[PDB]
């Protein structure tokens, strides 16, 4: 490795992003892991670990379909549009993009969103639980597995996920870069010109494999496993088919508190 | 919705 135009060229593109991120993403990791480990003394969440507590905290929970599952997943994803446009609008200041076709633009996003979320959620969760109600409350993960199914399959495969993205430890700084790599994903189905959309990443890929190297000395791999964990993220998403599938077969009552159903709503 | 996705998608591209 040499400072020369190149690397240079390559920090300059991490601090675009990282600015860009900055500017885009007001929920930041560093403020999510501070509220996480008890630093934010303003910000104290109130902890939801079973039904009692549950009632405790009826007043930081804030207020169609069918079934029970179905108005979750619409509310989720209704929660999720402020979301999807920060992630559109970051995606604008990745160099190259608005340049493509206006079609890919939109289906590198509409695959890209799912995956971005998850890896903002992660930022929320740790081995106990996973914060709520914009730092409010914390559900633990325990309480979540607990409740009935199909709820309580819900959660834990991503839990699953995020410790093991978390033990990572990456900054706002990687992940910004990271996020990118996930946009310009040439595979996507429907895809027209996917030569174009690889050119961009080969150089986000260039700018992440320099940023962990000079950000993270004790993990050699870093750049493998941080690409391993795409594969994780595609298929939690896909995990989201089965569950609706689940959710059809299911006899049983599938009756939820509604300060439950509100929870729900708030995660993804 | 897939189709409610990409016209949030496509408005926020604007
Ligand atoms: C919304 C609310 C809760 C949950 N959950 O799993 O507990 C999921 C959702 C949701 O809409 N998830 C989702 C994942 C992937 N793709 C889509 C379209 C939706």
């Amino acid at each position: 490795g040499q400072l020369n135009p190149e690397s240079a060229d390559l920090r300059a593109l991490a601090k675009h992003l990282y600015d860009s991120y900055i500017k885009s993403f007001p929920l930041t990791k560093a403020k999510a892991r501070a509220i996480l480990t008890g630093k934010t003394t303003d910000k104290s969440p109130f902890v939801i670990y079973d039904m009692n507590s549950l009632m405790m905290g009826e007043d930081k929970i804030k207020f169609q379909s069918k079934e029970v599952a179905i108005r979750i997943f619409q509310g989720c994803q209704f929660r999720s549009v402020e979301a999807v446009q920060e992630i559109t609008e970051y995606a604008k200041s990745i160099p190259g993009f608005v340049n493509l076709d206006l079609n890919d633009q939109v289906t590198l996003l509409k695959y890209g969103v799912h995956e971005i979320i998850y890896t903002m959620l992660a930022s929320l969760m740790n081995k106990d639980g996973v914060l709520i109600s914009e730092g409010q409350g914390f559900m633990t993960r325990e309480f979540l597995k607990s409740l009935r199914k199909p709820f309580g399959d819900f959660m834990e495969p991503k839990f699953e996920f995020a410790v093991k993205f978390n033990a990572l430890e990456l900054d706002d700084s990687d992940l910004a870069i990271f996020i990118a790599v996930i946009i310009l994903s040439g595979d996507r189905p429907g895809l027209l010109n996917v030569k174009p959309i690889e050119d961009i990443q080969d150089n986000l890929l260039q700018a992440l494999e320099l940023q962990l190297k000079l950000n993270h000395p004790e993990s050699s791999q870093l750049f493998a496993k941080l690409l391993q964990k795409m594969t994780d993220l595609r298929q939690i998403v896909t995990e989201h088919v089965q569950l609706l599938q689940v959710i059809k077969k299911t006899e049983t009552d599938m009756s939820l508190h509604p300060l439950l159903q509100e929870i729900y709503k708030d995660l993804y | 919705s897939n189709l409610g996705l990409e016209d949030i998608i496509r408005k926020a591209l604007m």
